[PDB]
């Protein structure tokens, strides 16, 4: 279970090749579901599955 | 031999299968997005409630 800056959910965190913009924190797919999230500390994209 | 070229040139010759696939995908996506709705609830997130 993960709580990224108030975003609650459950999944498996893994390194993501895609890079977010400097100002973009979260990431959602077409289905409007959180697909990846940027770590507020390491500033690294962590794919959520 | 002409039908192969006709199909290659045309793009809507596969209307039935593509339409069925698109309809199924749209229905599934609508079902997925409907979770965001609160249906009169204060929030649409179980943890928030
Ligand atoms: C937080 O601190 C660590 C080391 O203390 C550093 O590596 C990291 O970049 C910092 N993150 C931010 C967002 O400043």
């Amino acid at each position: 279970n993960f709580n990224f800056n108030g975003l609650t959910g459950t999944g498996v965190l893994t390194e993501s090749n895609k890079k977010f913009l400097p100002f973009q924190q979260f990431g959602r797919d077409i289905a409007d579901t959180t697909d990846a999230v940027r770590d507020p500390q390491t500033l690294e994209i962590l794919d959520i599955t | 031999g002409k039908i192969q070229d006709s199909l290659s040139s045309t793009a809507s010759a596969l209307g039935k299968l593509q339409d069925v696939v698109n309809q199924n995908a749209q229905a599934l996506n609508t079902l997925v997005k409907q979770l965001s709705s609160n249906f009169g609830a204060i929030s649409s997130v179980l943890n928030d409630i």
